[PDB]
């Protein structure tokens, strides 16, 4: 039952660490990206009101 | 984007709300003058016994 747990756990954890890293990533990616289509939705904005 | 098109329209709706008056402003006049005009053109009791 000592393996069944380090196993068990050691399992889930190792799909849900890869869960969250790989949303760390979409997240940083979200905000570098939203901060993008700041400038650009902005530009774009801008010269449409000239 | 918002505050700087909310404006936009906005200062353009206010010179064509004058504009919109002015309009109204001087058609009313000429209504008004030519219902002067006419109603100068006969006797002021005219209309009276018109009436």
């Amino acid at each position: 039952a000592m393996s069944m747990a380090v196993e068990s756990t050691g399992n889930a954890k190792a799909e849900a660490e890869s869960r969250a890293e790989a949303a760390r990533i979409e997240g940083e990616g979200s905000v570098l990206q939203a901060k993008l289509k700041a400038q650009a939705l902005a530009i774009e904005t801008e010269a449409e009101l000239e | 984007r918002v505050k700087k098109v909310r404006e936009m329209e906005l200062i353009y709706a206010r010179a064509q709300l004058e504009l919109e008056v002015s309009k109204a402003q001087q058609l009313a006049n000429v209504e008004a003058k030519k219902f002067k005009e006419m109603t100068e053109a006969l006797g002021p009791g005219t209309i009276r016994d018109l009436a």
